């Protein structure tokens, strides 16, 4: 099949670029151009483009390793529940469970994981996009979502599209 | 064509959608097929061709420089962001944002490109100045996607689009140079497979941005031919459509495969 987010949640980092193409099906990925030395594989249509996985790795080698992953509509949450009103009790300095907990355990996907210092966790970088009850898509844009941002492990920044 | 005509009033039944289409030549202007022209349907991603036309306009004005670096932050990113999200630490230079943002429709890209520009008004002013007083552009990515019924925001008519992609192509409006790497993103198109690219010969040229928007939006502007040049622009939108994106897709390949068979 094409790339889907239960192949995402079964790639890790540490990986190789040849376990990465095993779970992936090497039909559905690429490299080069735009993308690099990393590893880009397709989904389902959604948007303008395909649902997708990008995983970055630590170099150009055959024997390098992921650093980095990001999916765009491969996963979903679970229970999404945040509102503007937890939104709004989100604060630049809480731990991802502070954040977990103020927004709901299943209102979040991660958007983005990347370990600048691989394999030390130094300086890791997280991206979740998190969903109101109707706000995740699988095919057309998000209608109420937040993007939350954390380096080493804590809260950063915040940003929010037609949450209620 | 009235064959082409005949698939996409078919179209339209079979999406339960409006669907809007023109056919330029290209170098006199001469409108040889279109249906609902004078219509307004929402540009979605299209729109970025303008962006980077615009920019290219700043380019050749010694406004802008293509290699200058753009160092954005996680604050700067939306939803869609397949080139923009990989290159937080380094950033981009305008060169690379165009290209992102024709090439794989990155909205982060757009957004970014929009800021350089000083956003959608501006460009909706670039558009009135070079005569287009129809396009316009009122918001950013990815708001100006909603597509809401008789909504007048972020969107173009058909006949207006083509024109001002004519225009932008093969008019004075922009150097050589920039006419040149305008048109080298829209043939390095990565995302427009299923549509127009699916009926297209061998040894045809193409050179397309497409769009997907809410409420079953979809799109695409092309300039194509055969013999490896552009003699054609071509303009396809619908929104309204509760069919899948596939069947959406479909619909415009067919369109196209019509287009292309009656040339």
């Amino acid at each position: 099949g094409v790339m889907t987010g239960a192949k995402f949640t079964q790639i890790q980092f540490g990986m190789t670029r040849q376990q990465v193409l095993d779970i992936a099906g090497a039909e559905n990925c690429e490299t080069g151009g735009s993308f690099g030395d990393s590893i880009h594989c397709r989904g389902h249509a959604a948007g303008d483009y395909y649902a997708y996985a990008t995983f970055g790795f630590t170099s150009a080698a055959a024997d390098a390793k992921v650093d980095s992953k990001s999916q765009w509509k491969l996963l979903a949450p679970s229970a999404p529940t945040l509102t503007l009103a937890k939104f709004n009790q989100v604060t630049v300095g809480m731990t991802r469970a502070q954040v977990l907990a103020t927004v709901g355990q299943g209102s979040c996907t991660t958007w983005s994981e990347y370990y600048p210092a691989y394999p030390s966790t130094a300086g890791v970088t997280l991206s979740l996009s998190c969903f109101d009850v109707d706000g995740y898509s699988s095919t057309g844009f998000y209608r109420g979502s937040a993007h939350l941002w954390f380096t080493d492990g804590v809260l950063q920044g915040k940003r929010q599209w037609d949450l209620v | 064509h009235p064959e082409t005509l005949v698939k996409v009033k078919d179209a339209e039944d079979q999406l339960g959608a409006r669907v809007g289409y023109i056919e330029l030549d290209l170098n006199s202007g001469k409108i040889l097929e279109s249906f609902r022209p004078e219509e307004r349907f929402p540009m979605m991603s299209t729109f970025k061709v303008l962006l980077c036309g615009a920019v290219l306009s700043r380019v050749d004005a010694g406004q802008e420089q293509l290699g200058r670096r753009i160092h954005y932050s996680q604050n700067d990113l939306v939803e869609y962001s397949p080139v923009t999200e990989k290159h937080l630490t380094d950033g981009m230079t305008v060169r690379e944002l165009c290209s992102a943002a024709i090439t794989m429709s990155d909205n982060t890209a757009a957004n970014l490109l929009l800021t350089t520009i000083g956003g959608p008004k501006e460009l909706t002013a670039f558009l009135h100045n070079m005569g287009d007083h129809v396009t316009r552009l009122d918001r950013w990515e990815p708001e100006l996607n909603e597509a809401i019924p008789n909504d007048e925001r972020d969107t173009t008519m058909p006949a207006a689009m083509a024109t001002t992609l004519r225009k932008l192509l093969t008019g004075e409006l922009l150097t050589l140079a920039s006419r040149q790497q305008l048109i080298d993103w829209m043939e390095a198109d990565k995302v427009a497979g299923p549509l127009l690219r699916s009926a297209l010969p061998a040894g045809w040229f193409i050179a397309d941005k497409s769009g997907a928007g809410e409420r079953g939006s979809r799109g695409i502007i092309a300039a194509l031919g055969p013999d490896g040049k552009p003699s054609r622009i071509v303009v396809i939108y619908t929104t309204g459509s509760q069919a899948t994106m596939d069947e959406r897709n479909r619909q415009i390949a067919e369109i196209g495969a019509s287009l292309i068979k009656h040339w």
